[PDB]
């Protein structure tokens, strides 16, 4: 991971980048900020290219669609907590999701949005914005404190609060036991395993395939071939993450690298080609008290 | 003339941000609330610690005195308000009803009602003696930042992140006025003037405004301080010269000439946002309180 570029937020005395994703226009990165703005930056020069007002509180997370036409944002406390933005030509709001504090696109065909409100999953149509489905069963809930509902790669299954749902029938097909307080888990890109905190469960049998202690309290992202997994640990009970992330072999979960940037991390992402890793790093001497973030661009060897 | 407030005491003891300081109406006491879940009582003239009052389960946003200085009400992140007998320190009632953090509270002058405002966007009116919610107002479409009765208790004013101030009939719960100027930045604070003719409203564009709320006219604008993020409490100072007093996010207390709108003093000493200020009912004394990186209360005294 060779450092390639660094930049802080233009015009601002305290730099307030909070999250990032590469845009479809290569060389440009989209960043959310602590004032609810969405900004476009040239990642090599550090030049701010555009700024938009998306939310009345800090942006926590964002996701661009693969075709570059749409963007999901989530804020901290102000409603709407999440929104869908059109990026073709004019930048404008398409839909808003009032109470969903976290949203993702569907994965195969990006025609739906899945939102999370506490223990509950909401599925929306991108065109109409209508709520198509609510997935929640109080008897099966695990009540994960940082529950995030998510589609599997072919969009036919949902993982919500440690419960696996069949989307077409809107039926819970399996509840995974609760072994931590916060993390509800994600699908592996191979479509055949789920990663729920330290537990790798087989979707063919529900057997425990792996125990991966290093994944405790981690959020993860995969490179686009599905061969490497990045993981960074949430800060427990301020920056969302600690100062290190780790790479893992995506097939056997054996560690590859441990990278300690010595600054607390707010977000990271990679480009479609996996040439680059962008990381939001806090320079602040007392973590998020005096938040002062930079974006570092690293070369993926 | 200008006042000459100078620092007399610094009150240390809360272990988190101090959210609100209020002088008892009889002038003897200062009450403070804090993110540390505690209420503390201090001597208003000597700054001497008196007692700690405890029971809330999460941080406290606001505290207020009954007209006879015998009761307190507090508003908490734990979604409740609590009525306290100050001399015994006991919780007399816990007011349950809000569905999210309670940010602001006040007794009416008669002290048989409490009004509260909440992140849940409602204003609620409570029976002091039963602890029961009498009315829930669908007051606003965003979090409510302040609530206050007028001098005869017939009106309630509220302010919200929705950009509006609203005035409510205490008895019926009817909305009687919506104030809005040429823009609607979040309204972070409001209160009636002592004489009940005006309201003083802060907005998160670094601005305070004095309103004739009957005529719906803005009469004075006060600027020069920093206020874009926190809901800072402000005051009319009336014991000496006629001032407007407010905290500021540059860690100063600002004092303005009410009539001329000129800044007449800036009080230096706090090391974090001065989120609360209070004016003594009879002497030229100001209390200020600051956020998590400061944690102290300061008492200031002026000759006018």
């Amino acid at each position: 991971f060779r450092p390639i570029s660094v930049f802080r937020e233009a015009n601002e005395d305290e730099s307030g980048f909070t999250c990032c994703a590469f845009s479809a226009r290569e060389r440009f990165l989209m960043l959310g900020t602590c004032t609810g703005q969405l900004k476009l930056y040239n990642v090599f020069s550090g030049q701010e290219e555009a700024s938009y007002n998306c939310h009345n509180s800090a942006i926590t997370h964002l996701e661009p669609s693969r075709d570059g036409s749409l963007l999901l944002t989530s804020a901290t406390w102000s409603q709407p907590l999440s929104a869908l933005w059109g990026m073709k030509s004019v930048f404008d709001m398409k839909h808003s999701f009032t109470e969903d504090h976290y949203v993702e696109f569907s994965k195969h065909s990006q025609d739906r949005v899945i939102g999370t409100k506490g223990d509950i999953a909401h599925i929306y149509d991108i065109q109409t914005g209508n709520k198509l489905l609510t997935l929640f069963n109080p008897d099966l809930a695990n009540n994960y404190k940082r529950n995030c509902a998510t589609f599997n790669p072919t969009d036919d299954l949902v993982l919500n609060d440690g419960v696996l749902w069949d989307v077409r029938s809107a039926q819970a097909i399996h509840k995974f036991d609760k072994f931590n307080m916060n993390i509800s888990g994600v699908f592996h890109p191979n479509g055949l395993e789920v990663i729920i905190n330290t537990e790798i469960w087989d979707l063919r049998t529900f057997h425990l395939l792996h125990t991966v202690p290093a994944l405790d309290q981690c959020r993860v992202v995969f490179n686009h071939t599905g061969t490497v997994m990045y993981g960074a640990m949430l800060q427990a009970d301020k920056s969302p993450f600690g100062s290190s992330f780790r790479t893992f072999n995506a097939t056997d979960y054996k560690p590859i690298a441990t990278i300690d940037v010595k600054r607390n991390i707010f977000d990271l992402c990679t480009d479609t080609k996996d040439c680059y890793l962008a990381v939001i790093e806090n320079q602040g001497s007392m973590d998020a008290l005096n938040m002062d973030t930079v974006c570092r661009l690293y070369e993926v060897g | 003339v200008k006042p000459n407030y100078a620092l007399k005491f610094t009150l240390a003891g809360h272990t988190k941000a101090v959210s609100s300081v209020k002088f008892s109406p009889n002038g003897e006491w200062l009450a403070s609330s804090s993110a540390d879940k505690l209420i503390k009582i201090w001597g208003a003239y000597d700054g001497k610690f008196e007692k700690t009052i405890s029971g809330h389960k999460l941080g406290i946003s606001d505290v207020a005195w009954s007209s006879d200085s015998n009761l307190l009400v507090s508003a908490s992140d734990d979604k409740t308000l609590k009525i306290w007998d100050v001399s015994s320190g006991k919780c007399l009632k816990t007011l349950k009803g809000h569905s999210n953090y309670v940010f602001c509270c006040n007794f009416n002058p008669q002290s048989n009602l409490i009004v509260s405002g909440s992140f849940d966007e409602s204003v609620r009116i409570w029976d002091v003696k039963t602890g029961k919610c009498l009315k829930t107002l669908p007051a606003h479409s965003d979090p409510v930042s302040a609530v206050h009765f007028n001098r005869d208790g017939s009106l309630i004013v509220s302010s919200s992140y929705d950009g509006l101030c609203r005035i409510w009939d205490t008895a019926s719960g009817q909305c009687l006025k919506t104030l809005i100027d040429d823009d609607n930045p979040p309204v972070s604070f409001v209160k009636f003037s002592p004489n009940g003719k005006y309201i003083l409203a802060a907005t998160l564009d670094n601005t305070l405004k004095l309103w004739d709320y009957s005529k719906g006219k803005c009469l004075k604008t006060y600027t020069g301080h920093k206020n874009e993020k926190y809901c800072i409490f402000a005051n009319f100072s009336v014991t000496g010269g006629k001032w407007i007093v407010s905290g500021s996010e540059d860690n100063l207390v600002y004092i303005w000439n009410l009539q001329t709108k000129e800044i007449v003093q800036k009080l230096q000493g706090h090391t974090d946002v001065v989120i609360s200020t209070a004016c003594h009912p009879t002497e030229n004394i100001i209390a200020s309180a600051a956020l998590e990186n400061d944690k102290t209360i300061k008492l200031w005294k002026s000759d006018c």
